[PDB]
């Protein structure tokens, strides 16, 4: 699952 | 040294690709003891995320071939020191970052945006620890980082816009905490499609680049929403 920076 | 030193070094570490540098950089600047800026405080956030991001997949590597079918006890041996090795890496860099935010970033935020920020942070590096983390140890680590996001989310909810993107980041990880860390479905999909459709409820008021931003973290909120739903 993919995110955030 | 100045900031201005610091942060040029660290821009210069960014373009060169070396993150190393750019975090080590980035902490000199938190260690002055003065609130970042949004631009040193998204170089801190980039730095950090690339110099754990590296140990992560290293890690989970030398976790997917540790689980391989080896022979050699020699070579099961290594396999676990190395994988070890990359554990105490991995938890060093979280120390050191959830050392800055306790002493220096946290306590020295001002603005709501800021708080939220550095609490979504605390949150993210408990759960990498968490991740790696075994016996009573990891009982602990989950648990901060639910503080950390919950508190986060407390203020998210009460000085921010649904659609802003700090607002919208944390629901993406709280979201994929629950998922991964805690298991649970059902809480994760909970949190993201209420981020979601609080989002759309005001997404047509706040038009073009406050929302290309927003749209592209509620991308991601609704690419796992499909996933984890099926
Ligand atoms: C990006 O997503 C991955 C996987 O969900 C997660 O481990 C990581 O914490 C996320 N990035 C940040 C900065 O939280």
């Amino acid at each position: 699952p993919v995110s955030q920076a | 040294m100045d900031k201005s030193e610091l942060v040029q070094k660290a821009k210069l570490a960014e373009q060169a690709e070396r993150y190393d540098d750019m975090a080590a950089a980035m902490k000199a600047v938190t260690e002055q003891g003065h609130e970042l800026s949004n631009e040193e405080r998204n170089l801190l956030s980039v730095a950090y995320k690339n110099v754990v991001g590296a140990r992560r997949s290293s890690w989970r590597v030398i976790s997917s071939i540790e689980q391989k079918t080896e022979r050699n006890e020699k070579k099961q041996q290594m396999g676990k020191e190395y994988r070890e090795k990359i554990e105490a890496e991995l938890q060093d860099i979280c120390n050191d970052v959830l050392e800055l935010l306790d002493k220096y970033l946290i306590p020295n935020a001002t603005q709501p945006e800021s708080k939220v920020f550095y609490l979504k942070m605390k949150g993210d590096y408990f759960r990498y620890l968490s991740e790696v983390a075994s016996g009573d140890n990891k009982q602990t680590t989950v648990s901060n980082s639910q503080q950390a996001y919950q508190e986060a989310f407390e203020i998210s909810k009460k000085e921010m816009q649904p659609t802003h993107p700090i607002r919208l980041g944390l629901a993406l990880n709280f979201s994929v905490f629950y998922y991964e860390i805690l298991n649970s479905p059902e809480k994760a999909c909970s949190l993201a499609k209420t981020a979601f459709d609080e989002a759309i409820a005001e997404l047509d008021t706040l038009n073009e680049e406050s929302y290309k931003d927003s749209t592209l973290i509620m991308q991601l909120l609704r690419d796992n929403l499909t996933l984890w739903t099926s």
